[PDB]
RNA sequence: UCCGCAUGAUUUAUAUGUAUAAAAAUAGAGGUAGGACUUGUUCCUACUCUCCUGUAUCGUAGAAGAUGGGCGAUGGUUGAUGAAACGGAAGUGUUUUAUUGACUUGUCCAUGAAAUUCCAUUGAAAUCUUGUGCGGAAUCGAAUCCAUUGCAUACGACUUUAA
RNA sequence: UCUAGUGGGCCAUUUUUGGUAAGCAGAACUGGCGAUGCGGGAUGAACCGAACGUGAGGUUAAGGUGCCGGAAUGUACGCUCA
């Protein structure tokens, strides 16, 4: 959780998103016979590989060096009381105000540190 | 674009990436296997001072199958200990000056991955050495060239 | 009040024919025609000195600062790395090489 | 967990030979940029110089020895300043950890007038007192340090001797 | 080692290309010039040459419309301005921005008469061309071409090198006079044991 | 008015050899000649006309002359005080001289040039105004 | 165990774990403490000059 | 940068030869390997003797004996042009004869495109004598009374002065 | 809408001295009061000054540059008014002249720069239009549409007329 | 042991056959493209170099160093005026 550093911050849009709407952001392997994105031609996107894989010691941490266990209820904040140095709750969306007021009190009284308090 | 024949000779003389070098002891065999692969190759006499640069900077040993640098001599003695060789001193000396277990003493030694030379080559590289290029006999110009290479 | 810098121009990148690496700049420095020339400058101080809009600090004036690294070619151009590589539309635009690390 | 202990033992910086106290060196940063000033002595890896407050107005302070060029000017004499009085305790701020603001009407109060009490000023006249003749007797030094130095069209640091 | 704001070049007893090549090397380092006299520029080989080659020149022409076609200038700055332009990457915003800082003329303008003007020795006839072989002029290319004003700028070169002439003598006038107070000044003596 | 023969001195301005004095004592040929110098840290070598520049001295010497005797008639004739009392070497000396001085020698000089300009001002006011 | 390898030709303390008689080592040692005559031979010279 | 190299080999002995001959032969070669090599392919003509067949004995390279004096050299070569083969003889003013060597080598390369494949150096010898120097230009040279002005060329430059891009005022000469 | 009693924004500022205006050839007069009279394709005059291009010349000390003095000149530098003249190739610039200023570092003196106590920052001042307080009044308009003509015209456009 | 796809090939060096020849057709060896990105030959499937995880630093291959364009308007000897 110490000198978080990630190889690529760009997300690896799709081939040709940008121009068709009819095609999603989300990544597809190219496999024309003629693709000059699968063959890697110089100014071309690259396309996601193993080596783009960050380090493992700080994979999945947020930036602050935690990472975001999600929580729905006060039971579920309750998990965190051992490992308050490795995990931030994060209040599920569905969770009402009235609920997530005493989610937001656990967590404050476990130390636990929240991402989407308020 | 290699031959199958020169493709099969250096994957017996372990050379199987560009700037790699090995050590051998020169034969019939060994000098007509290096006839065949001359423009592929180069090759000359190594003087001492090459040789112990070479094992001291790039020597790694080959144990378990695996490249170990020689950074102690505990490591060469269990390697080739049955041999009488207990240090990378003993070990320069059988390299050097060829012994009777030269063949272990040399397959112990990991290929030395020599870097790009430093000044680069000729103007043309795949040349023979005789005609001005890099390739063929070089006599002790290849000490010349294991210094820059290293 | 002086100068105690010497001007230099921000000519590229470091690049071959078709293929640019915008982390390295290549800087011409005034009176330095050789490469033997080049190694005093090696080590100095360069910064990029230029002018805003937004006032930041009180001051409407921001530097990007750096370090020549190594001389580039035989004619004194050099080499230098910066904490924020320098934009190419300061391509030809003076940069100013302090002797902050001095060893004379 | 408790990190390895390092073996990167600390020992004592060498500087280069130009450095010798009593030299002339260029300021080339901070405040006193392009000042000619006398260095006293060596710290670890900084010098302690001062030019007379009578000719020059830098007061005694530190200065990298990479931020200043020495100068091949005729030295000066400084053998008696009792140096060992400058220290880096001497050259330190107050311990500021804790109650410390950078707020306005601050300024009024860090201005020399009142602030420096005495044992700085009281020394640095005696200590001008004893280097006074030196800079008397060498023939343009207290010009030479009164003026600032910088580079001319067509000087060229990397030729020109200093 | 010259990293002035504007450097004025007279393009007498230059080459046209080399001088080019200098211009356009500056330009994109990021420094204004401004070239005069281009009618004096030089071109080796002689004269048919560079005149059946600006002639295979003018004949390349759009084939459906010579008004969007090439258009061959045939004033001598303006040869000078095509040679820069193609030793440019005019076609980017960065060349744009590097041939906008060049401003080639003939003759020497009032603006620029009472400015220094430089020589480029790498450029320089004397010192390129080897003695004896035959060169052609740029001002006679151009003036057998079509340029119309080779007389009235020779004219006018004629009236700037009187008044240039007057000024020189006025200027040496002064420089003798402080040539003799400097001769017998005492300090000099003393002065000569720095090299000065 | 210079020529290239034997005797001619010339300086030279490549190698490690810059500025020094040599004559040419045998042509090689259009392109090279072989030249010497009493000194003793210059050796009798073979150089490149490109890498010298003919002077006005002109000594009497024979063609492949040894260097002791090279040495013998440099010494019997002036040719050390002709080149040394000269524009050229004093202009050369000069050079060197400025170029060998350090900051205080230069703020020595300014001093000096200030107080010569102060004075070469009065005195071409004093001298137009009559 | 060896995280990091010391090159022995720059690292002198890696240079005395191996090669103990490093620091015994001795070099630049005069032979010449003699009269150094030549050995040349007028056949030689003759054979080298012959054309 | 060429050297010279003697070349002493001899095949190797054999039942019917157990004394062969010694034979020697001066080369022109950036190195001893190209001299041996030299020395090889010219022993092929004549006798019946290989690299394989054969040693090398000896390998010395020459000095001239006297560097520092300007002599003339007669140089005898056998070249193959792109239709036959030619024998020329030339005449260069050195003082080494592995100079004179390379600047025949320049001198053939400039005027007949010949490589240095394709010339045999015959012979060279040292000419002390005007009645065997048979080249004008070379005896003009050897005139007592010898002057000329210095060859047109660019001026000097001058150390790193001669660097800026712009000069202030116009050469002179 | 012009001058000033001034504030603010911007640049000269693509700045850090970013100061420098003869001509033409190179086996030559390169020219430097160049000298030499006799205004000429003249000398024995000046002759080794030409050639190291500018590595030159001019400027360059002072809290980003302050306060009070003695000697030395009898000048130099920077501005506003004044009398002007000369510059047309894009002259928008160059000289000279009187009043009014301030410094003068040519030399020697004194006081004062600090803690911004080891760098991360570029300074004072001058010019320009747009906002606000204006005393002084305002020496002063055109184009188009709608109409009209056909020297014009698919429509626009063009050539006329109009109060 | 079980099973997929394939069963149209093409280019280059060398050895060739049939044809006037072909960017033609048919054979042999090797290396390739097909399935090979990258640097160079201005441009390109085969040619040269070199076979590719994400990056930092250094050095090179082939190829280049007047400008476009990164790099000597480098050195030495000659030839050539179209």
């Amino acid at each position: 959780a110490v000198n978080i550093i990630k190889k690529r911050t760009k997300p690896f849009k799709r081939h040709q998103s940008d121009r068709f709407k009819r095609v999603g952001e989300s990544w597809r392997k190219p496999r024309g016979i003629d693709s000059c994105v699968r063959r890697r031609f110089r100014g071309t996107i690259s396309m996601p590989k193993i080596g783009y894989g960050n380090n493992k010691k700080t994979r999945y941490c947020m930036p602050n060096g935690l990472k975001a266990f999600l929580v729905r209820n006060v039971s579920d904040v309750e998990l965190l009381l051992m490992h308050n140095k490795t995990y931030a709750a994060e209040i599920a969306g569905n969770v009402s105000a009235r609920k997530r007021v005493e989610i937001v009190e656990k967590a404050r009284a476990l130390g636990v540190k929240v991402t989407n308090a308020g | 674009n290699i031959p199958p024949k020169a493709r099969k000779i250096m994957q017996l003389l372990r050379l199987i990436q560009i700037n790699n070098g090995v050590f051998v002891k020169f034969n019939k065999a060994t000098k007509e296997m290096l006839q065949v692969v001359e423009p592929y190759v180069t090759y000359g006499i190594p003087n001492l001072k090459t040789v112990r640069e070479l094992l001291y900077k790039r020597g790694f040993g080959k144990v378990n199958k695996q490249r170990i640098a020689l950074s102690d001599n505990a490591i060469i003695e269990a390697a080739l200990g049955k041999y009488s060789i207990l240090s990378i001193e003993d070990l320069i000396h059988e390299i050097y000056t060829v012994g009777p277990n030269f063949k272990q003493a040399a397959n112990f030694i990991w290929p030395f991955q020599l870097s790009s030379p430093l000044g680069g080559w000729r103007d043309r590289k795949f040349k023979h050495f005789i005609e001005g290029g890099d390739a063929g006999k070089r006599d002790e110009h290849i000490n010349s060239l294991v210094r820059k290479m290293l | 009040g002086h100068r105690l810098y010497v001007k230099a121009k921000h000519l590229s990148f470091q690049r071959s024919k078709h293929v640019i690496h915008p982390g390295t700049s290549l800087v011409k420095i005034e009176g330095c025609d050789s490469k033997e020339e080049a190694q005093f400058y090696l080590g100095k101080r360069i910064c990029f000195v230029y002018k805003s809009n937004k006032p930041v600090r009180g001051s409407k004036i921001r530097v990007i600062w750096g370090t020549v690294s190594r001389p580039h070619g035989n004619s004194g151009v050099v080499r230098a790395r910066f904490t924020h590589n320098l934009p190419p539309k300061t391509f030809g635009a003076s940069l100013r090489v302090m002797l902050y690390p001095s060893n004379v | 967990n408790v990190p390895k202990k390092a073996r990167k033992a600390v020992r004592p910086t060498k500087l280069r030979a130009s450095l010798a106290p009593g030299t002339v060196c260029i300021l080339l940063a901070g405040r006193f940029r392009g000042k000619r000033v006398v260095v006293l002595s060596q710290l670890e890896d900084t010098l302690v110089v001062t030019g007379p407050y009578k000719v020059n107005g830098v007061p005694i302070r530190r200065v990298n020895h990479r931020y200043v060029i020495a100068t091949s000017a005729p030295k000066i004499d400084v053998s008696g300043v009792s140096v060992e009085k400058f220290t880096k305790a001497y050259f330190a701020k107050q311990k500021r950890s804790g109650p410390v603001k950078k707020d306005e009407a601050f300024f009024a109060e860090n201005a020399p007038k009142n602030a420096l009490p005495a044992e700085r000023i009281a020394d640095q006249k005696a200590v001008d007192a004893k280097l006074l003749p030196a800079i008397k007797a060498i023939p343009n030094m207290k010009e030479y340090l009164a003026a600032s130095f910088a580079l001319s069209n067509g000087d060229r640091p990397h030729l020109m001797k200093f | 080692s010259e990293f002035q704001k504007v450097v004025v070049i007279d393009a007498k007893g230059h080459l046209l290309g080399r001088l080019a090549s200098v211009v356009a090397k500056q330009l994109l380092g990021g420094q204004k010039v401004v070239v005069v006299r281009c009618e004096e520029l030089n071109i080796s080989g002689h004269f048919f040459r560079n005149k059946l080659k600006y002639l295979a020149y003018l004949r390349k022409a759009c084939r459906y419309n010579p008004s969007r076609g090439a258009f061959h200038f045939r004033a001598p700055s303006r040869i000078f301005q095509k040679a820069v332009r193609g030793m440019l990457p005019h076609k980017t915003a960065r060349g744009q921005a590097a041939l906008e800082h060049l401003q080639a003329v003939e003759g020497i303008p009032p603006p620029f008469d009472k400015q220094k003007r430089v020589v480029v020795p790498a450029a320089l006839r004397v010192l390129r061309l080897k003695p004896g072989r035959k060169y052609c002029t740029v001002g006679r290319l151009s003036s057998e071409v079509g340029w119309k004003y080779s007389d009235i700028v020779s004219k006018l070169e004629e009236r700037r090198k009187v008044k240039s002439a007057a000024f020189y003598q006025a200027k040496l006038a002064k420089q003798k006079k402080i040539a003799s107070a400097k001769a017998a000044s005492s300090v000099n003596g003393k002065l000569a044991e720095f090299g000065y | 008015k210079r020529y290239v023969e034997v005797g001619r001195v010339v300086l030279v301005t490549k190698g490690e050899y810059t500025g020094k004095l040599a004559v040419i004592v045998d042509i090689v040929d259009h392109k090279r000649a072989l030249i010497d110098s009493p000194c003793s840290e210059f050796p009798r070598q073979v150089i490149r006309y490109g890498s010298v520049v003919l002077t006005h001295i002109v000594m009497k010497l024979p063609r492949g002359a040894r260097s002791g005797i090279v040495a013998k008639k440099w010494k019997a004739q002036d040719v050390c005080n002709k080149w040394a009392s000269s524009a050229w070497a004093k202009k050369l000396e000069a050079k060197k001289v400025r170029s060998q001085l350090n900051d205080f020698d230069r703020f020595a000089v300014m001093r000096l040039k200030k107080q010569r300009r102060e004075q070469v001002n009065v005195a071409v006011a004093k001298a137009l105004k009559a | 165990a060896h995280v990091q390898k010391k090159n022995p030709l720059k690292n002198k303390a890696v240079l005395a774990r191996l090669n103990p008689y490093a620091k015994a080592y001795k070099a630049n040692v005069k032979l010449n403490t003699g009269k150094t005559p030549k050995a040349a031979g007028e056949k030689f010279l003759t054979v080298l000059h012959e054309n | 940068a060429l050297k010279e190299y003697q070349v002493v080999g001899r095949k190797v002995p054999t039942e019917h030869e157990p004394v062969p001959k010694l034979f020697r032969m001066r080369l022109f070669a950036p190195n001893e390997s190209v001299a041996k090599s030299r020395y090889w392919y010219f022993l092929k003509m004549i006798n019946k003797v290989k690299k394989a067949t054969g040693e090398i004995v000896a390998i010395n390279e020459i000095s001239e004996p006297k560097p520092l004096k300007a002599k003339v050299f007669g140089i005898w070569i056998r070249y193959d042009s792109r239709s036959g083969t030619h024998n020329m003889y030339k005449e260069f003013r050195d003082t080494t004869r592995v100079g004179a060597v390379e600047a025949m080598y320049a001198d053939m390369a400039a005027r007949h495109r010949a490589r240095f494949r394709s010339i045999r150096i015959l012979k060279v010898v040292e000419v002390e004598k005007k009645e065997d120097v048979r080249r004008n230009y070379v005896k003009q040279l050897l005139n007592p009374h010898l002057k000329f002005p210095l060859p047109h060329r660019r001026t000097g430059v001058v150390g790193l002065a001669g660097k800026k891009v712009f000069a202030p005022h116009r050469p002179s000469t």
